[PDB]
C-alpha cells in the first residue's frame, strides 16, 4: 500500500519473511544457541542507552521589554489597553467613571492569575501578533477557545468579546485553583500563514519557528 | 484429463446464496485431452422446477418452456457426475457455478458429496487477476483482448462459452514456456562500563519510581 | 417561556430562587450554559470562581465519590447564604441533569458573533456582501447555486 | 538473572508508514505480555510514536529504549 503495489506483482520486492514477529526471549535464544554473545549483547547496549527526556512541562518566551519585567510590561499595556476600550464603550466620560469599577476589578483579579501562573510573556507576544495580523492584511479565524470570557484579552484587542456585557467567566479559560495550561489554542486563517509564518520569524528566528504535522490514517 | 465447463442459469441471487431457490438450466462442457478437443461433448438441457430470470433471458436468450419436458438433475445425477469425478475443473467465477452444482446434489439426497471433494476445483479468474491485475478479467473482457469473437456466434448458453473458454484458457497457459532457471568461533562481548552501570541504575530508578514497576528489578 | 406561554420560574416552579434571577435572567430561568452552571455554585453557594469551575469539570466525569463531597459543600454554602436545603439540592439534581447538554457560552459567543456580524453586513449591504459570499465559495458550483 | 539474556533491538511499530503495522500502546502490552522489561523501538525515519512511547513506558513501569532506522548513501 505504502509503494503503491498489488501482493502478487512480480515488481514487487520481498525483503521480508513470515519469522519477523515478536519473538520472545526463549524463542530467540534457542534460535542463537550457537551465538550467546549476540543475545548477551542486546541486553549489555540496552543498559548502556540511557536518555532523559522530560515531558509534560514547560519553557518560557518573551519580549523586548527593555530593563523591565514581561510582568510590569503587561501591567502597563493592559491598564492602557483598557483605557482604549472603555472610550470606545462609554466614550461618554460620566458613564465610564459610574460603570468603571466593575473592569478595574475583573482587571486585577485575573491580572493576578495571569503572573502569579507565570503566563506574561506569552500573552504579550501573542497580543502583539494579533494586532499586526489586523494592521496588515491578515484574517484571524472565528475561534477563540473559551478565550471570549477574558476582559484582558478584550482589552489588550487579543479577543472581539466584551465579557462583562455577557457574563463570560475567566475561569472556564484559565483557572486558578487547577492547574490548567497555556492550552488557549489559538487560531488564524491559513490561507494567511506565509505572511504570519514571516512576521514570527523577523520576532523570534526562523529556526525557532516550524509548523506541526498532522496525520494519514 | 481436463474438463471444462461453463453453466448459464435461469437468473441468479444478487445477495446471500445465489444459489437459494434457483435451479439450473442447462449443462454444456467439452471435454479436454491434451490440451486438444476429442469432440465428445457433453451438452444437455433439464429442468428448470421454476421460471427463468429476466436477467438470464438477456445475457443469450432462452425460453422457460422449452425445458419443461426436459429431465431433471436426478436423471442426469450418475452421467453427468462420472463425467466429471476425479478430473479438473476450470471454471469462471467457481463460486456461483459450484455453489449451484453442490446445492443440486444435496437437493437429490443421494449421499453424493460435493463435487469439490471428489474433483479440483480450480478458477481461471484467479490466474487472470495474477497476470493482469486491476484490468477487466471478465469472460467477454478476455474474448475481446485475445480478439476471439463471442457474439456473433449462433451458440447462446454453455456450449458457446465452454468452446471459447478452452481456446483463451488454452492461450495463456500455453502462451511460451521459459528457461529461466529462477556459529562457534570466539567473539568479544562489550560489558557496559561501571559508569554506564551507574547510569543504567539512575535510569531504573526513573522507570520504577514514575511508574511503579520494573521487570529487570523484579 | 420566553413569549409567555408558560410561567417562567427561576429555574423550576417549587424549585426555584430569586437570588438566581440575575444568573438566570438572560436564559428566561433556563439552565443553558457552562458558565450558568459556575455562576450558581458562586451565587447561591458562595463559591469561588476557581471552586465553580471545579464542580462543572467534575459534573462532566460523573464520579461516584467525586459528586458526594461537592453535594456537601453545595448544602453548607446555600445555608450560608441562608437559602433553604432541601430547595438547594433539588436544584443541584436539575443542574447536573442539564449539565450533561450544557453549552460553553464564550466558544459559543466567539462564533455566534460572527454570525451577527454576517447578519448585519448582509442586512445593511448585501449589495457587496453577497457578492463577497458568491466569490468565497465560487469553486463549489453547488453553493454558488 | 531476574529475567533478562535477551531483548529485541530492531523492531517497527506502524509509525515506520513504509511499514509496521501494530499501534504503539499494543506493541508495548505484547513486549510486556512476554515478561521484557524494556523495549527498543527503530521507526523508519522518525519519532512519531516517541511520545507515546514515553507516555506509556511511564505507565506500565518499562523502560523506553532510544532508537530509530535510516539508509545511507
Amino acid at each position: 500500500i505504502h509503494d503503491g503495489f498489488t501482493l502478487d506483482d512480480p515488481k514487487r520486492p520481498r525483503n521480508y519473511s513470515p519469522q519477523q514477529y515478536m519473538r520472545s526471549e526463549e524463542e530467540m535464544c534457542e534460535l542463537f544457541a550457537d551465538i550467546p554473545e549476540a543475545l548477551a549483547n542486546t541486553v549489555e547496549i540496552a543498559k548502556r542507552c540511557n536518555v532523559t527526556v522530560r515531558l509534560g512541562e514547560y519553557f518560557l518566551p518573551q519580549f523586548p521589554t527593555g530593563d523591565m519585567s514581561t510582568e510590569d510590561y503587561l501591567v502597563k499595556r493592559a491598564k492602557e489597553g483598557l483605557e482604549e476600550r472603555l472610550a470606545f464603550l462609554f466614550p461618554d466620560e460620566e458613564e465610564r467613571l459610574k460603570r468603571r469599577p466593575e473592569y478595574d476589578e475583573r482587571l486585577e483579579t485575573e491580572l493576578q492569575v495571569i503572573n502569579q501562573m507565570g503566563f506574561p510573556g506569552y500573552f504579550l507576544i501573542v497580543m502583539e501578533f494579533i494586532q499586526w495580523s489586523k494592521d496588515n492584511g491578515v484574517p484571524v479565524g472565528p475561534g477563540r477557545g473559551s478565550g471570549a470570557g477574558s476582559l484582558v484579552a478584550y482589552a489588550l484587542k487579543i479577543t472581539d468579546l466584551d465579557p462583562l456585557e455577557f457574563d463570560l467567566l475567566f475561569e472556564r479559560f484559565l483557572n486558578p485553583e487547577r492547574v490548567s495550561m497555556p492550552d488557549f489554542d489559538v487560531d488564524f486563517c491559513m490561507e494567511k500563514r506565509d505572511q504570519v509564518i514571516e512576521h514570527v520569524a523577523d520576532m523570534y528566528g526562523r529556526d525557532a519557528v516550524s509548523q506541526i504535522i498532522t496525520f494519514g490514517t | 484429463r481436463q474438463i471444462v465447463l461453463d453453466t448459464e442459469t435461469t437468473g441468479m441471487n444478487q445477495i446471500g446464496a445465489h444459489y437459494e431457490g434457483h435451479k439450473i438450466i442447462e449443462i454444456g462442457a467439452v471435454e479436454v485431452v491434451n490440451r486438444r478437443l476429442t469432440g465428445n461433448n457433453f451438452h444437455v438441457y433439464l429442468k428448470p422446477d421454476r421460471l427463468v430470470d429476466p436477467e438470464a433471458f438477456g445475457v443469450h436468450g432462452i425460453a422457460d418452456e422449452f425445458l419443461l419436458d426436459k429431465p431433471t438433475f436426478a436423471e442426469v445425477a450418475d452421467e453427468f457426475m462420472d463425467y466429471i469425478r476425479g478430473a479438473e475443473l476450470v471454471i469462471h467465477n467457481a463460486a456461483f457455478d459450484i455453489g449451484f452444482m453442490d446445492y443440486e446434489f444435496s437437493l437429490l439426497k443421494r449421499d453424493i458429496p460435493k463435487t469439490n471433494t471428489f474433483c479440483k476445483v480450480t478458477d481461471s479468474l484467479a490466474v487472470a487477476r495474477k497476470m493482469f491485475p486491476g484490468k477487466r478479467n471478465s469472460l467477454d473482457a478476455l474474448c475481446a483482448r485475445y480478439e476471439i469473437d463471442n457474439s456473433k456466434r449462433t451458440l447462446h448458453g454453455a456450449l458457446l462459452d465452454a468452446q471459447i473458454l478452452a481456446e483463451v484458457y488454452l492461450a495463456m497457459t500455453g502462451g511460451q514456456l521459459s528457461l529461466p532457471l529462477a556459529q562457534a568461533s570466539k567473539l568479544r562481548v562489550v560489558f557496559a562500563t561501571d559508569e554506564e552501570i551507574a547510569a543504567h541504575e539512575a535510569r531504573l530508578d526513573l522507570v520504577q519510581k514514575k511508574g511503579g514497576s520494573c521487570l529487570w528489578r523484579a | 417561556r420566553k413569549h409567555g406561554r408558560e410561567e417562567i420560574s427561576y429555574p423550576d416552579v417549587q424549585w426555584q430562587h430569586e437570588s438566581l434571577k440575575p444568573v438566570l435572567e438572560p436564559t428566561y430561568g433556563i439552565i443553558l450554559y457552562q458558565e450558568q452552571v459556575m455562576q450558581i455554585a458562586q451565587v447561591l453557594s458562595g463559591y469561588t470562581l476557581g471552586g465553580a469551575d471545579m464542580l462543572r469539570r467534575a459534573m462532566g466525569k460523573k464520579k461516584p465519590e467525586e459528586m458526594a463531597k461537592q453535594r456537601s459543600v453545595f448544602a453548607e454554602g446555600a445555608e450560608k447564604n441562608g437559602i433553604n436545603a432541601e430547595l438547594a439540592m433539588k436544584i443541584f439534581d436539575l443542574v447536573e441533569k442539564f449539565a450533561g447538554y450544557g453549552f460553553n457560552k464564550s466558544h459559543s459567543a466567539a462564533y455566534a458573533l460572527v454570525s451577527y456580524q454576517t447578519l448585519w453586513l448582509k442586512a445593511h449591504y448585501p449589495a457587496e456582501f453577497m457578492a463577497a459570499v458568491m466569490t468565497a465559495d465560487m469553486d463549489n458550483t453547488e453553493k454558488v447555486v | 538473572m531476574s529475567e533478562p539474556r535477551f531483548v529485541h533491538l530492531r523492531v517497527h511499530s506502524d509509525y515506520s508508514m513504509i511499514d509496521g503495522l501494530a499501534k504503539t500502546a499494543p506493541l508495548v502490552k505484547k513486549a510486556a505480555a512476554l515478561g521484557m522489561p524494556a523495549l527498543a523501538i527503530t521507526d523508519f525515519t522518525n519519532l512519531c510514536g516517541l511520545v507515546k512511547f514515553y507516555g506509556a513506558g511511564h505507565g506500565a513501569g518499562i523502560k523506553p529504549i532510544v532508537g530509530a532506522d535510516f539508509n545511507v548513501q
